[PDB]
């Protein structure tokens, strides 16, 4: 039973990680998004590409 | 060695989330190369007055 627990304790804490750094990635995006909606719709926008 | 194999199969599929890991890496390395320098459609030239 204790070599169970540990193998899955050590998977649940692997799938944590992996959302921890998948939630950062998707903050990113969703700030590059409230940029987008802030300066491209609200107003008129003077960068390039952007 | 193959009984080390044998008992490494028994703990489940971490090495497959671990080969997905890397290889994810390795897609947005080349992700980045492209999108940072591959910006212009053509491949304009200076003439040869200089």
């Amino acid at each position: 039973i204790d070599r169970l627990i540990t193998g899955r304790l050590q998977s649940l804490q692997t799938y944590v990680t992996q959302q921890l750094i998948r939630a950062a990635e998707i903050r990113a995006s969703a700030n590059l998004a409230a940029t987008k909606m802030s300066e491209c719709v609200l107003g008129q926008s003077k960068r390039v590409d952007f | 060695s193959t009984e080390c194999s044998n008992l490494l199969l028994q703990y489940g599929s971490f090495c497959t989330q671990l080969k997905r890991a890397l290889t994810g890496i390795a897609v947005e390395q080349d992700k980045n190369t492209q999108e940072v320098f591959a910006q212009v459609k053509q491949i304009y030239k200076t003439p040869p007055i200089k």
